[PDB]
């Protein structure tokens, strides 16, 4: 299986820089060009540029030429891209992609990297249980007052996926994010329910067992 | 730069039906046109290259068509797992350019929500805020009225809503409504209730708890 793992999320001050990795398993690295794509919140894909690994010969979308630099450590089998002098308009998800021939197409995509540009401080989520006071029962966790996006939520360490709903984060008047994750179970009593919340931007990892 | 226009950015369609997504280029691109599917979780997948060729492991009900400036992606008959945004991409010249996207809404039969209410935890209250959560699970369509009533007084301006993307298996939504109060306001009232109105309910469903019965 061809894979591209990207560095995790990123809070960044206006004016600052940031580098992003794309570690690349499962094929001959030097045999495939690598492209980078930006997607702004609720928006379309923009091509940033491509890079030949063999010789490091790059190729930029003129829109990004004074914003992005691409590079490749050929031993690490790892592509990089630095975005420099950042503003709120560089707030986006960035993807790395490998090109294939049959006829250029982007045939494998990384999972993306959420970069947020703000002068506001990191803040870890508080994690509160959601427990009730007719065929199913529901419980959940409230993941409150965190910055920036994103949080990951799993149940019983990835072993409960069915009936699970993790809502999209809402920005509160306070300027911090909040969401709930819920799971339904037909009536349960047998098993226990633990949410596992990971906020990479603050190295917060929190398990909350919901007393049923 | 070659502009790719996907004029229809929001498209509804029924399970089993034919779906057509269209892309036009500002000038001819000689069939150098790819199609991507973005799932709601952000995962991107190449579907079709060079106008018409299916990628490995892509269902035979996807096909690509067109030439010059005008291209289409057709889903022969629509499955639930096709919920996604579809993007075209020209590689006729640099810089590579992308359509604005077409998001698929899937029409299915009406399903009413099942409704749940959660009081605030003591662990939250000790910090001065009370969040009261109302959940509407696995409903269709999207349109839902959620009213909060505190001791039977209709609430305004103190709640925020959030909705999942359509489920890839049953094409339903789930929604949360959160009522936020100060601890001090939370404690002036007994009965917390959310009342739900939806096409699949013959009359509104109310879920409630008494503060200090829990």
């Amino acid at each position: 299986e061809v894979q591209l793992q990207q560095s995790g999320p990123d809070l960044v001050k206006p004016g600052a820089s940031v580098k992003i990795s794309c570690k690349t398993s499962g094929y001959t690295f030097t045999e495939y060009i690598m492209h980078w794509v930006k997607q702004s919140h609720g928006k379309s894909l923009e091509w940033i540029g491509g890079i030949i690994p063999n010789n490091g010969g790059t190729s930029y979308n003129q829109k990004f030429k004074d914003k992005a630099t691409m590079t490749v450590d050929k031993s690490s089998s790892t592509g990089y891209m630095e975005l420099r002098s950042l503003t709120s308009e560089d707030s986006a998800v960035y993807y790395c992609t490998r090109r294939e021939v049959y006829y250029y197409a982007l045939d494998y995509w990384g999972q993306g990297t959420l970069v947020t540009v703000s002068s506001a401080s990191t803040k870890g989520p508080s994690v509160f249980p959601l427990a009730p006071c007719e065929s199913t029962a529901a419980l959940g966790c409230l993941v409150k007052d965190y910055f920036p996006e994103p949080v990951t939520v799993s149940w019983n360490s990835g072993a409960l996926t069915s009936g699970v709903h993790t809502f999209p984060a809402v920005l509160q008047s306070s300027g911090l994010y909040s969401l709930s994750s819920v799971v339904t179970v037909p009536s349960f009593g047998t098993q226990t329910y633990t949410c596992n919340v990971d906020h990479k931007p603050s190295n917060t990892k929190v398990d909350k067992t919901v007393e049923r | 730069d070659i502009q790719m226009t996907q004029t229809t950015s929001s498209l509804s369609a029924s399970l089993g039906d034919r779906v057509t997504i269209t892309c036009s280029a500002s000038q001819g691109i000689n069939n150098y046109l790819n199609w991507y599917q973005q799932k709601p979780d952000g995962t991107v997948k190449l579907l079709i290259y060079y106008t018409s060729s299916l990628h490995s492991g892509v269902p035979s009900r996807f096909s690509g068509s067109g030439s010059g400036t005008d291209y289409s992606l057709t889903i022969s008959n629509l499955e639930p797992e096709d919920i996604a945004t579809y993007y075209c991409q020209q590689y006729s010249n640099l810089p590579y350019t992308f359509g604005g996207g077409t998001k698929l809404e899937i029409k299915r039969t009406v399903a009413a929500p099942s409704v749940f209410i959660f009081p605030p935890s003591d662990e939250q209250l000790k910090s001065g805020t009370a969040s009261v959560v109302c959940l509407l699970n696995n409903f269709y369509p999207r349109e839902a009225k959620v009213q909060w009533k505190v001791d039977n007084a209709l609430q305004s301006g103190n709640s925020q809503e959030s909705v999942t993307e359509q489920d890839s298996k049953d094409s339903t939504y789930s929604l949360s409504s959160t009522l936020t109060l100060s601890k001090a306001d939370y404690e002036k009232h007994k009965v917390y209730a959310c009342e739900v109105t939806h096409q699949g309910l013959s009359s509104p469903v109310t879920k409630s708890f008494n503060r200090g019965e829990c």
